[PDB]
């Protein structure tokens, strides 16, 4: 429309048009009408990136903008409601300044360049303040930062030097009911999973070299624990055991030639609900009621489905010990044979030793673990309890009972 | 095996040389192609009608 | 400047003077640089507006550290501390825990379905001749059995 | 720094007084006063660790409670009777749970593809259900794999990769017993357009090239012996 | 070796590295004039022998226009943080509030918590009437006793 000053507003071309967008977008974000206004002109920007006299220069213009709207949203529900656009147009976020599309799979961003090297620092703080709330967080936070970890993780490539963390093992992995609902033999439980826990999953490095008095303190606090889970868990494949073997020798024994198969015990949903279609509808109907429950703006202050809450003495002993709930007791289980597999392989490898000398000393050059003082004494009693709890037990117990945990853990240790 | 021809049949367009690795790739094909030739070899040459003698004896 | 946002706020007050003052600075500037005497009161009124400009902007810098500091004192107060206060701790630590429960619930009532169902025995008689061979998963309970389970 | 008139007079008075030491780190540039070579390079290492890292835990040791509950959770999707009809509230379980402890996208997603093809033999339908409504699915180029124009654009190239890596570990005895269930669940999700072919043919273990040499070697060893042929030997020796 | 002192020090230099590009940009544009009047306070001129900017009254416009976007861009950054501050905070009391009143949502879960109890209570009876109906067929099975 102007189009009078041709010589005055010759000058500074570029820039012009930037500082109007960014003006625009402004006024118009400060809702179903601004997001409108602000996605398109964030379109445009795109579109009009040939008629640019520097057609490079698009790109520091363009995450420009995106970097102030992203400022103006209200609240994660509007960041929620806005994101869905951001992840149609990735594509083109990848390239940093050629005007041509890039083959799929390939990125040309890196963390230090001038397109990055402030939006990076800057998203990084949004998702550190995220993470610091750490009580009063709703599930939208969660979701909020989710999808924003998952962005910036799919914009760089994997091989990139800021896309995989060097060696921090990660604190603050409490899984408490935030300081709320926070408090025999639940009590003596209590305090000896919540020991075993802190001293030896928070910090597998320095329960691997220690004082010979910090692993045998371990031991003897780890030893009974273990017992009593694996008698409950024993306890639990003996009653299904029981039925599948008291049903197939019923269904034998009343037929002619039938000589069931005693081998196979998957589980199979029984006759009579297979195939029925009231007691479906029925199920049906009660999942969506509590699917609904779920969803909704008055309950996004809940905790996940699978939290332990070390803090309440009685529900975690209530939680561990139910004979019929088994899946926290897995939890336990693979969380053991993660440290366990840490700590023997630093302790035999003598190869990542180095590596996680030099990452530790790195970051703070004055440090006092050991790192080299294994004399044999220590070594062998740490190399030795952890061939006990991962190897000697654990999967002696899930080679003949559960078939498929078995494979699972190893998958994953390897 | 699982049914998706048109990757192995491009490859092997290109390397045929690769049949002598291992026999089982003639066999496998033999069996997607008989299954595709089957319904076919019904119609004619009809056996159909002398399907009806394939059950067991009862006890 | 005690908060964040009022810190914020004494900066861009900052802000106008500067740009008042080098607004001024740069018409007398093109005063004297224009194609006597009104260039000689120009060149006079420039060190007039110098005695101000560089105090001014000394301002401007003081006032960014201040901010800068301001922010990073905010960003230390974590989640914890901001919820010291809530007036009644009871409520809150009830509706968790009945959270906890309902969902162990959950579990053991899934679990109780497909895993650790207990079933029908299974006797098979086949009133059509013409079946040879059964199936023994396609065996269903009798039409009346069915409805009073 | 404010005034027009300056020199390196500055620098010096600056390095005198040490009481202020600490003000002139924080704000001025204050690049010269700590010169211990040291220094400079646990400058340079922790700036680029504490202001550029991501700050994401992708080792399973690294954050276990965390991924502790995602398996365990994927272990109650199998055997759940009703997890057909419940594949979105699945979906917002895991999302809320990556988004608590900051587990990575590329590492779940292979924990996701273990312990699935751990079950893959009557999962497979509610895995494909699940993975097709999960945002991990490519939805504006998704490969096609049954046309000979395209058996090499599109797909989900991240899970390319894992894929590609994890099909190539054959020196352990653990995976021997395993590769099988983890190469049928790569030929099912092979077909529905997950990743195209060539993405995953042109970066398995054996090269080309090794190829090309093992079958020259068989063809010269099948046609000597066919020509020339060899002695059985019955009572020979 | 480094000491605790030296280690504590660059420690503090980290923590506060900004990169506020609008900002940087508006104090250069200052300078670039400072620089330059306060030169010919001095007197001593030239025709930009030094980098003090050129007199030539060409590219005083151009400075001109530069002195209005670089003001103006600084103008909006600073106004849309505060913005941003403004909302975090108002967000943050929002949640401390439904904090503090909860009780209002107490029934419906209670609720759900005993509606789901009642379910497992049907099933499991259900269960034991199969394992009656199991042991009846069993004594039948065996032999004759009615």
């Amino acid at each position: 429309e102007p189009l009078e000053k041709n010589i005055s507003a010759i000058h500074d071309r570029d820039s012009l048009i930037d500082i109007i967008l960014k003006r625009f977008i402004i006024d118009s974000m400060t809702l179903e009408k601004g997001l409108l206004n602000s996605c398109i002109g964030l379109d445009f920007v795109y579109n009009s990136r040939f008629n640019r006299s520097n057609p490079a220069s698009w790109g520091n213009t363009f995450f420009e903008l995106f970097s102030t709207i992203i400022d103006l949203l209200n609240s994660p529900s509007t960041f929620l409601k806005f994101w869905p656009y951001a992840e149609s147009r990735i594509e083109w976020f990848k390239m940093n300044t050629s005007v041509e599309p890039v083959s799929l799979g390939e990125s040309n961003l890196i963390s230090y360049k001038q397109p990055l090297y402030e939006k990076l620092r800057h998203w990084n703080d949004i998702l550190a303040k995220l993470e610091n709330n750490d009580i009063l967080n709703t599930v939208k936070h969660y979701n909020m930062k989710y999808k924003l970890e998952n962005f910036l993780s799919e914009l760089l490539p994997i091989n990139e030097e800021s896309n995989f963390n060097r060696s921090a093992s990660i604190s603050a992995l409490q899984e408490s009911d935030n300081e709320w609902n926070r408090s025999s033999s639940d009590v003596i439980f209590a305090a000896d999973y919540n020991f075993v826990f802190y001293h030896l999953i928070i910090c597998p490095i320095e329960f691997a070299f220690s004082d010979l008095e910090y692993k045998n303190d371990v031991d003897r606090s780890l030893s009974p624990l273990l017992d009593a889970i694996l008698e409950i868990e024993e306890n639990f494949y003996s009653k299904i055991k029981m039925n599948n073997r008291t049903r197939y020798s019923l269904e034998e024994a009343l037929n002619t030639e039938y000589y069931a198969n005693y081998d196979v015990m998957t589980p199979k949903l029984p006759v009579y609900m297979k195939h029925s279609n009231a007691m479906k509808m029925d199920r049906n109907e009660f999942w969506a009621n509590l699917q609904n429950i779920k969803e909704s703006d008055d309950y996004t202050l809940r905790p996940t489905i699978m939290d332990i809450s070390l803090s309440n003495t009685t529900c975690l002993y209530k939680q561990l010990t139910q004979e019929d709930d088994d899946y926290y007791r897995k939890q336990f289980i693979l969380q053991l044979c993660f440290t366990t597999n840490l700590i023997r392989n630093l302790i035999s490898s003598d190869e990542t030793r180095n590596f996680y000398k030099s990452c530790y000393l790195r970051e703070n050059p004055l440090s006092d673990i050991d790192f080299e003082n294994l004399d044999e004494v220590n070594k062998k009693r740490g190399l030795n309890l952890c061939s006990y709890i991962c190897d000697n037990r654990v999967l002696k117990f899930y080679k003949i009972k559960d078939p498929d945990f078995y494979r699972v853990i190893r998958k994953l240790m390897s | 095996i699982h049914g998706c021809v048109i990757p192995v049949i491009h490859v092997l367009k290109q390397y045929p040389k690769v049949l002598y690795v291992s026999e089982s790739l003639s066999r496998y094909l033999g069996r997607v192609f008989e299954y595709l030739l089957n319904p076919l070899y019904t119609s004619m040459t009809s056996s159909g009608e002398s399907k009806d003698m394939a059950t067991a004896l009862m006890i | 400047g005690r908060t964040y946002f009022e810190s914020l706020c004494e900066e861009e007050q900052s802000l106008q003077e500067s740009q008042t003052h080098l607004l001024n600075i740069l018409d007398i500037l093109s005063v004297l640089a224009d194609p006597d005497d009104l260039l000689t009161e120009s060149l006079k009124k420039l060190p007039d507006l110098h005695r101000e400009l560089i105090n001014s902007s000394i301002r401007l810098r003081y006032d960014k550290y201040q901010t800068r500091e301001a922010q990073l004192l905010e960003d230390t107060k974590t989640g914890r501390d901001v919820a010291a206060g809530v007036q009644n701790p009871k409520s809150i630590s009830e509706y968790y825990s009945t959270f906890e429960h309902l969902n162990r619930d959950t579990l053991r009532y899934i679990n109780l379905l497909k895993r650790l169902s207990v079933d029908l025995a299974k006797q098979v008689e086949v009133s059509d001749p013409s079946v040879t061979v059964y199936e023994m998963d396609k065996w269903v309970p009798s039409e009346k059995l069915q409805g009073i389970l | 720094t404010v005034p027009n008139i300056n020199d390196l007079t500055t620098i010096s008075l600056c390095k005198l007084i040490p009481s202020l030491h600490e003000e002139l780190f924080k704000f001025s540039w204050i690049s010269s006063k700590l010169l211990n070579k040291e220094q400079t390079t646990l400058l340079r290492h922790l700036l680029k660790k504490s202001k550029y890292e991501l700050k994401k835990y992708n080792l399973l040791v690294e954050n276990s409670v965390g991924y502790g509950q995602l398996v365990a959770l994927l272990i109650l999707a199998y055997y759940d009777p009703d997890n057909f009809s419940k594949v979105s509230a699945y979906l917002k379980e895991i999302y809320h749970i990556m988004g608590k402890y900051s587990l990575d996208s590329i590492r779940t997603l292979d924990v996701i593809l273990n312990v699935s093809s751990q079950f893959i033999t009557e999962g497979y339908k509610f895995f494909i259900a699940l993975l097709r409504k999960s945002d991990s699915w490519p939805s504006s180029h998704v490969a096609n794999n049954s046309n000979y124009s395209s058996l090499n654009e599109g797909g989900n190239m991240i899970a390319a990769n894992i894929i590609s890596f994890n099909l190539s570990q054959y020196n352990e005895e653990v995976d021997k017993e395993n590769y099988e269930r983890y190469m049928d669940m790569c030929c099912i999700l092979l077909k529905n357009g997950f990743v195209n072919f060539y993405s995953i043919w042109d970066n398995v273990k054996p090269e080309m090239e090794f190829l090309q040499e093992y079958i020259q070697n068989l063809e010269t060893e099948l046609e000597e012996e066919s020509t020339k042929g060899v002695e059985n030997p019955l009572a020979m020796a | 070796p480094l000491s605790q002192k030296q280690i504590d020090q660059v420690r503090t230099k980290v923590h506060y590295s900004e990169v506020d590009t609008p900002f940087n940009k508006y104090l250069d544009i200052l300078g670039k004039v400072t620089k330059l009047t306060g030169s010919i306070i001095n007197g001593t001129l030239s025709n930009d022998d030094s980098k003090i900017e050129k007199l030539t009254e060409q590219n005083i416009s151009q400075l001109k226009e530069s002195a209005h976007l670089r003001f103006l861009d600084l103008q909006s950054s600073i106004d849309t943080k505060k913005v941003a501050d403004e909302n975090w905070e108002t967000c943050q009391q929002e949640t401390l509030a439904k904090l503090e009143n909860l009780k209002d949502k107490l029934p419906d879960i209670k609720s759900i918590h005993s509606k789901l109890l009642l379910r497992i209570g049907k099933l499991q009876g259900l269960y034991d009437s199969v394992q009656v109906i199991n042991r009846e067929v069993e004594g039948l099975s065996e032999g004759r006793t009615s």
